[PDB]
RNA sequence: CGAUGUCGGCUCGUCGCAUCCUGGGGCUGAAGAAGGUCCCAAGGGUUGGGCUGUUCGCCCAUUAAAGCGGCACGCGAGCUG
RNA sequence: GAAUGCCGGCAUGAGUAACGAUAAAGAGGGUGAGAAUCCCUCUCGCCGUAAGCCCAAGGGUUCCUACGCAAUGGUCGUCAGCGUAGGGUUAGGCGGGACCUAAGGUGAAGCCGAAAGGCGUAGCCGAAGGGCAGCCGGUUAAUAUUCCGGCCCUUCCCGCAGGUGCGAUGGGGGGACGCUCUAGGCUAGGGGGACCGGAGCCAUGGACGAGCCCGGCCAGAAGCGCAGGGUGGGAGGUAGGCAAAUCCGCCUCCCAACAAGCUCUGCGUGGUGGGGAAGCCCGUACGGGUGACAACCCCCCGAAGCCAGGGAGCCAAGAAAAGCCUCUAAGCACAACCUGCGGGAACCCGUACCGCAAACCGACACAGGUGGGCGGGUGCAAGAGCACUCAGGCGCGCGGGAGAACCCUCGCCAAGGAACUCUGCAAGUUGGCCCCGUAACUUCGGGAGAAGGGGUGCUCCCUGGGGUGAUGAGCCCCGGGGAGCCGCAGUGAACAGGCUCUGGCGACUGUUUACCAAAAACACAGCUCUCUGCGAACUCGUAAGAGGAGGUAUAGGGAGCGACGCUUGCCCGGUGCCGGAAGGUCAAGGGGAGGGGUGCAAGCCCCGAACCGAAGCCCCGGUGAACGGCGGCCGUAACUAUAACGGUCCUAAGGUAGCGAAAUUCCUUGUCGGGUAAGUUCCGACCUGCACGAAAAGCGUAACGACCGGAGCGCUGUCUCGGCGAGGG
RNA sequence: GAGCUAGCCCUGGCCAGGGUGAAGCUGGGGUGAGACCCAGUGGAGGCCCGAACCGGUGGGGGAUGCAAACCCCUCGGAUGA
RNA sequence: AAUGUUCC
RNA sequence: CGCGGGGUGGAGCAGCCUGGUAGCUCGUCGGGCUCAUAACCCGAAGGUCGUCGGUUCAAAUCCGGCCCCCGCAACCA
RNA sequence: AGCCUACGGGCAGGCGCCGAGGGUAGGGCCCGUGACUGGGGCGAAGUCGUAACAAGGUAGCUGUACCGGAAGGUGCGGCUGGA
RNA sequence: CGGUGAAAUGCGCAGAUACCGGGAGGAACGCCGAUGGCGAAGGCAGCCACCUGGUCCACCCGUGACGCUGAGGCGCGAAAGCG
């Protein structure tokens, strides 16, 4: 139900923003195991690493339960669906009936007022939170655990998912977003469902400032820039590169492989 | 238009002040050369 | 080479004649008029526009004629760029 | 005797340029040895969203007074921001610290590093941020929210008197937060007034008059009153808030649904206290006295400020900690805490002065730069714009003459109107408001202020709305209609777009070569390729560690292309990348067939072939939105001309669409056509593309452009072709 | 040595006044229900004109300057990158 | 496993 | 006028490097298949190797000199 | 401020609205023309191929899409105007 | 081994084809099935369930001419194509 916009000035017809109704009446944010303050930040102790972030609006990080074997057996209402700033997903207040509240990274056609519980007893609803032992073949799921009592670090991007394609031993076999088939142990939690707001691919940022209001600065390609500052530039103009494409550090960038070879997860890990 | 020199109490204590020096051992050097000298003023004055 | 600023334009000129016009003259396959060619002659004069950065050149409309060159391809301690 | 040698001194230029904004000066009287410059008075001019006033940074005696001019002052100087000397900066309430935290710095524990040192949870430091108790007057030559006067508060400590289980650095609440637009009621500020108070004036023709001129305020506890802002109250049950809790959170019943009730601000009023012009008289640099028993009243406009944590809408989702309230534990309940009232105690530092500038940064009394708040009135639609001007402050620290060329800065011009020229460079035209009216194209928004026009002043009459007001007068906003006057001319001065047609390039707003280039360059949303399953990939670092990221394939890194529309053809031969348990090659090592040196010997010590030996390379495949490349010769049609066609050679494959003398075209001013009297430029075509071409993207594209090219209209000193005038030199 | 300058972090402040009127609401119309169409309201925008502020387009002056980057006219942005 | 000039 | 590569039957290409003998495809001519043409089948002819010279016993082949053709280069102010 | 024969009148004269048309500017429709360019019709014996009519030697036709000197070929689906 | 009219390209001595066992994923539903049915047309085919339309028969129960067609409009509309 994504906004468009009338082309009443220039990028206007293009910029596109996501719908706001699946957010219910709670624009201001919880407190109290909420948020902390969020440093923001481009770089290490000193230089720059990542280079070309900066800028971007001031955010609170809302602090997310990616570990819910806590309170196992105990039982949530959904308060209510609320913005992060700091996710492409949404994110679901949850009060627990033990009266403590915390956020669940808020999965696909969860509503408000609705019952959801983790654990192994934990019956097969959106929402719901498992050991993936015990979830079904060939059920989606999201928010997957890599390795067991680690949280909560798989497939938790907008719209993304997880599909169960069968089991091994202690371990069960994922299709991620990817696309790569994983070996995760049994014991890892796991929760049911898509992840929603699934139209996140499909927003148009518009103009350029829309990309300094998120926190990305501009980018300046290789071959705009002097051979001392990257491999591509210098030239008399628009020189087509005349080598093998490459980082600014010389490491290529067409189809070079970086994966470390001796990964002791390489054995666990079937496809792309 | 606006030149170089644009003064800060505050600025110019902690950059070049006494106890700005003694924290790197390049700092405890300088010192060490102006005793050596003779300088009246081993650290610039901020009042 | 411990520096001689180099194209073109503008302003200012000045000089040479192997003269574009005006003046004089011989021959003419010069009837007259208008030409051709050659000799004497530089005293003066030698237009305004379109195009190009242009010198040059081609056109438009004129004119008695719309000359060629030299003076650091005259001239930037005068200008333009 | 020379080294553009070094140091020092003195010449030349030369009494030459200059004397530092064109905001402007003249006179009288003082003082003085000496006055264009110092003081006083009168007249004139300039600023007035400042060229005025209050802070913060910075500067450190420059502030005030007395004595003075050697030097500084671009001249002089009795003057001074200068020399000598003396004086001057007063705080429980202002600001900062004995309070707190943010980025960051430091750093017990811990980790790392040849040394130096580098990280690092807690803690600590760290401020225009949070928290916190003072307003109005008067005094000095110089200080005042600091002294004094009036009124009002805050901490502690010790007492009493009354209440309650008190009690933590612990739990919880709270502090506590964006942008944009706004409601209601106030206040700051301002305008008017026949009303109140006031010395004075009747000039020059007229006016003793609702005459002129000046002024009608500030602060103020409790209490009221007017606007608001905050928060439901009980009863149980409870597994969470890392021990407990009567508190918080969760669940279930009841009663409120409102601010009715508690509080807490703001604003009025309030015991009372203070101030209080214009003019005249004075003697100061400069202040005083009277006017004054001063009046201290009523309307109107009205905020960007206040009630503040108000409301609404939106996405980019908008600090922490302490103070504060509550709840309880160790301990105690002779303690302690709260309330009220007395008395007592209340430290350290800054406090002068300049502060858009002659006291800061620029070597200077430098036409530059410098953050916050106040910044009046009238008129122009509004306004911080513009013109004049209150308060207030200046005439810019060389002047007097003259009135040449020439230059700068302006003003005007006959007739022509771009003929100037690289080019309308520059200058001129147009310009505000209101109302008619407005094209192709188009992404349906635009283009559009398209273009092109009309009105704009003053007087009188009639008339429609609102607001404050009682439904009324007045005061204030918007309008409408009709008569009439004047000038060459009514945004009568100042501020205030020239427009159109057509190409290239780039989609657009943006950014850059501080200090010669603002662009067709960079960036940009968007498209594609590729990498990266988390202790990610990548980056910084020897490491620890940290960024990525307290993110997890709709995410992150790298690369190219740069909205959008229509599209992105062929070649994997070479280079790169990816896949390939075979094979060939290959190092250390294993292994030792054999051989060598020594010894009388056992022995000791060397070389050392077979064969087993990884990555890489060769080899086999794939891969072009990876690096890249994408043919030559000859003949042929029943007019000629040309070639749909054929032959042949080579390649890994031989430029497809679309475009094309273009930002690519040498020959070239190619050849036609258009514009022009005439067009090496421009626009439209042809294709013989020296040498376009599909993501170093191709062809288009509405809108946008201080980009670049061509044309037309309007208008002009750009020009024919100059002339005159003014001010500064 | 980041008191100039480039980038970023934490915290504060500033942007006069005019225009254009997107979404959304409310009402009417329309339909079987809709889509949608009218008004009125509302005030969005790397929107427009234009001061403070930020720049530095074209020209002229200045060139042992007021100034080792200035002055005058003109011009770009001015709720946003 | 292609083709058959014009009119009659 | 610099550098490199090339001229071969009628057309297009080899053979030159290492001298002794010039071959491939199309075409042309004769004959077959058809009713007739083309395609197809069986035979055959055709080349002063651009010229001019000289090295060798001997030259398309090696080396010089001219004449054409193609490609590259022709820069600094 | 003139003239008039009955003068609280008329004429001459002045002012105003409308006004043919002229000028300026911008739109709409139509006609002629235009380098070059697309396809069409016609034209006694031109060149290239074989598409169709017999299973036309790949059944044909068709809507669409792509490609190719050309008829056309191929894909997807449909029809009998074929077995 | 594939494949054809016959071959060839290709795949395979790195373990192909033919076989068995396990795993993933996508499309279409054999027999039933027909000269059958349904729908207004396009069209519709494994099975289950939900929602829902058209239609036919019997009873002749009720309304009472409410009817037929339909320029425009609106809706559906195979395959190919576009985002
Ligand atoms: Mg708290
Ligand atoms: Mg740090
Ligand atoms: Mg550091
Ligand atoms: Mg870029
Ligand atoms: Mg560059
Ligand atoms: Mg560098
Ligand atoms: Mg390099
Ligand atoms: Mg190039
Ligand atoms: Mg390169
Ligand atoms: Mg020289
Ligand atoms: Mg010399
Ligand atoms: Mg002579
Ligand atoms: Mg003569
Ligand atoms: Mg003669
Ligand atoms: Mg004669
Ligand atoms: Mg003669
Ligand atoms: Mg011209
Ligand atoms: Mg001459
Ligand atoms: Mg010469
Ligand atoms: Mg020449
Ligand atoms: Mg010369
Ligand atoms: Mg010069
Ligand atoms: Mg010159
Ligand atoms: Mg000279
Ligand atoms: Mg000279
Ligand atoms: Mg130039
Ligand atoms: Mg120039
Ligand atoms: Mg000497
Ligand atoms: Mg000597
Ligand atoms: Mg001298
Ligand atoms: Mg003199
Ligand atoms: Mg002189
Ligand atoms: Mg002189
Ligand atoms: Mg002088
Ligand atoms: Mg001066
Ligand atoms: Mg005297
Ligand atoms: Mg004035
Ligand atoms: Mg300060
Ligand atoms: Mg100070
Ligand atoms: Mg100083
Ligand atoms: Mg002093
Ligand atoms: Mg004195
Ligand atoms: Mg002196
Ligand atoms: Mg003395
Ligand atoms: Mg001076
Ligand atoms: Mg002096
Ligand atoms: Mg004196
Ligand atoms: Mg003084
Ligand atoms: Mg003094
Ligand atoms: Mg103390
Ligand atoms: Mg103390
Ligand atoms: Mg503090
Ligand atoms: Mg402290
Ligand atoms: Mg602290
Ligand atoms: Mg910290
Ligand atoms: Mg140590
Ligand atoms: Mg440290
Ligand atoms: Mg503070
Ligand atoms: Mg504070
Ligand atoms: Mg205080
Ligand atoms: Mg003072
Ligand atoms: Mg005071
Ligand atoms: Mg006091
Ligand atoms: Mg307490
Ligand atoms: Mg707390
Ligand atoms: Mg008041
Ligand atoms: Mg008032
Ligand atoms: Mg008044
Ligand atoms: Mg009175
Ligand atoms: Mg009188
Ligand atoms: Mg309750
Ligand atoms: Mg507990
Ligand atoms: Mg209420
Ligand atoms: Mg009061
Ligand atoms: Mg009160
Ligand atoms: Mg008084
Ligand atoms: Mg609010
Ligand atoms: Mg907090
Ligand atoms: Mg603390
Ligand atoms: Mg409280
Ligand atoms: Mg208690
Ligand atoms: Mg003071
Ligand atoms: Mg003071
Ligand atoms: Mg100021
Ligand atoms: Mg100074
Ligand atoms: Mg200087
Ligand atoms: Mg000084
Ligand atoms: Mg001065
Ligand atoms: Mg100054
Ligand atoms: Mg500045
Ligand atoms: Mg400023
Ligand atoms: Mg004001
Ligand atoms: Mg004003
Ligand atoms: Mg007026
Ligand atoms: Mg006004
Ligand atoms: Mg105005
Ligand atoms: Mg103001
Ligand atoms: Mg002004
Ligand atoms: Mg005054
Ligand atoms: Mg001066
Ligand atoms: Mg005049
Ligand atoms: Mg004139
Ligand atoms: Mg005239
Ligand atoms: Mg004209
Ligand atoms: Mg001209
Ligand atoms: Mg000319
Ligand atoms: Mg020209
Ligand atoms: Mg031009
Ligand atoms: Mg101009
Ligand atoms: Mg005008
Ligand atoms: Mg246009
Ligand atoms: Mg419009
Ligand atoms: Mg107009
Ligand atoms: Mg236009
Ligand atoms: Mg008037
Ligand atoms: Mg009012
Ligand atoms: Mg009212
Ligand atoms: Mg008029
Ligand atoms: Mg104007
Ligand atoms: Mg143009
Ligand atoms: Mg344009
Ligand atoms: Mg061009
Ligand atoms: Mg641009
Ligand atoms: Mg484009
Ligand atoms: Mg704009
Ligand atoms: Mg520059
Ligand atoms: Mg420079
Ligand atoms: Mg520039
Ligand atoms: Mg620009
Ligand atoms: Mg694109
Ligand atoms: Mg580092
Ligand atoms: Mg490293
Ligand atoms: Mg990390
Ligand atoms: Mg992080
Ligand atoms: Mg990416
Ligand atoms: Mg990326
Ligand atoms: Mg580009
Ligand atoms: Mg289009
Ligand atoms: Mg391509
Ligand atoms: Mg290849
Ligand atoms: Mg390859
Ligand atoms: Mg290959
Ligand atoms: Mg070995
Ligand atoms: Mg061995
Ligand atoms: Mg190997
Ligand atoms: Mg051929
Ligand atoms: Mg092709
Ligand atoms: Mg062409
Ligand atoms: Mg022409
Ligand atoms: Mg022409
Ligand atoms: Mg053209
Ligand atoms: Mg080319
Ligand atoms: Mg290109
Ligand atoms: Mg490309
Ligand atoms: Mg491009
Ligand atoms: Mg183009
Ligand atoms: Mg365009
Ligand atoms: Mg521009
Ligand atoms: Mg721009
Ligand atoms: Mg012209
Ligand atoms: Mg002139
Ligand atoms: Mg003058
Ligand atoms: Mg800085
Ligand atoms: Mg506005
Ligand atoms: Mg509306
Ligand atoms: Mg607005
Ligand atoms: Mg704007
Ligand atoms: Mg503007
Ligand atoms: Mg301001
Ligand atoms: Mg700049
Ligand atoms: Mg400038
Ligand atoms: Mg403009
Ligand atoms: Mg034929
Ligand atoms: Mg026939
Ligand atoms: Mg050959
Ligand atoms: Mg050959
Ligand atoms: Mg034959
Ligand atoms: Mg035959
Ligand atoms: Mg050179
Ligand atoms: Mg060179
Ligand atoms: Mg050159
Ligand atoms: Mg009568
Ligand atoms: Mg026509
Ligand atoms: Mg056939
Ligand atoms: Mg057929
Ligand atoms: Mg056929
Ligand atoms: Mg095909
Ligand atoms: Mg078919
Ligand atoms: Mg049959
Ligand atoms: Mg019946
Ligand atoms: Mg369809
Ligand atoms: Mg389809």
């Amino acid at each position: 139900a994504v906004k468009k916009f009338k082309p009443y000035t220039p990028s206007r017809r293009f910029m596109t923003v996501a719908d706001f109704s699946e957010i219910t009446k709670t624009e201001p944010e919880k407190s109290l195991v909420k948020p902390l303050k969020k440093t923001g930040g481009r770089n290490n102790q000193g230089r720059i690493t990542v280079r070309f972030r900066g800028g971007g609006h001031k955010r609170l990080y809302r602090i997310i339960d990616f570990k819910r074997w806590d309170k196992v057996g105990i039982p949530a209402k959904v308060a209510a669906i609320e913005y992060d700033p700091n996710r492409s997903a949404r994110i679901a207040l949850l009060h627990y009936v033990d009266g403590e509240k915390r956020y669940i990274i808020a999965p696909d056609g969860l509503q408000v007022g609705q019952q959801v519980v983790a654990g192994p007893d934990a019956p097969i609803q959106v929402g719901n939170a498992l050991p993936l032992r015990f979830i079904p073949v060939g059920t989606v799921v999201h928010a997957v655990e890599l390795e067991p009592k680690k949280g909560a670090k798989l497939a938790r991007a907008a719209g993304t998912s997880a599909q169960i394609q069968g089991r091994e031993g202690d371990y069960v076999i994922l299709r991620l977003p990817s696309g790569e088939l994983r070996k995760v142990h049994g014991e890892c939690y796991a929760t049911v469902g898509a992840v929603g707001n699934a139209d996140h691919k499909n927003i148009v940022l518009g103009k350029a400032g829309r990309s300094r209001w998120l926190g990305r600065r501009p980018h300046v390609r290789g071959a705009a820039m002097n051979p001392v500052d990257h491999p591509h530039g210098g030239g008399e103009g628009r020189a087509p590169r005349g080598r093998p494409p490459a980082s600014p550090w010389g490491w290529q960038t067409k189809g070079l492989k970086t994966r470390k070879r001796r990964k002791p997860s390489s054995r666990f890990i079937i496809a792309r | 238009m606006k030149r170089t020199w644009q003064p800060n109490r505050r600025k110019r204590a902690k950059t070049h002040g006494f106890r700005a020096r003694m924290r790197t051992p390049g700092g405890r050097k300088v010192l060490k050369r102006r005793r050596q000298k003779g300088r009246w003023r081993l650290t610039p004055a901020v009042r």
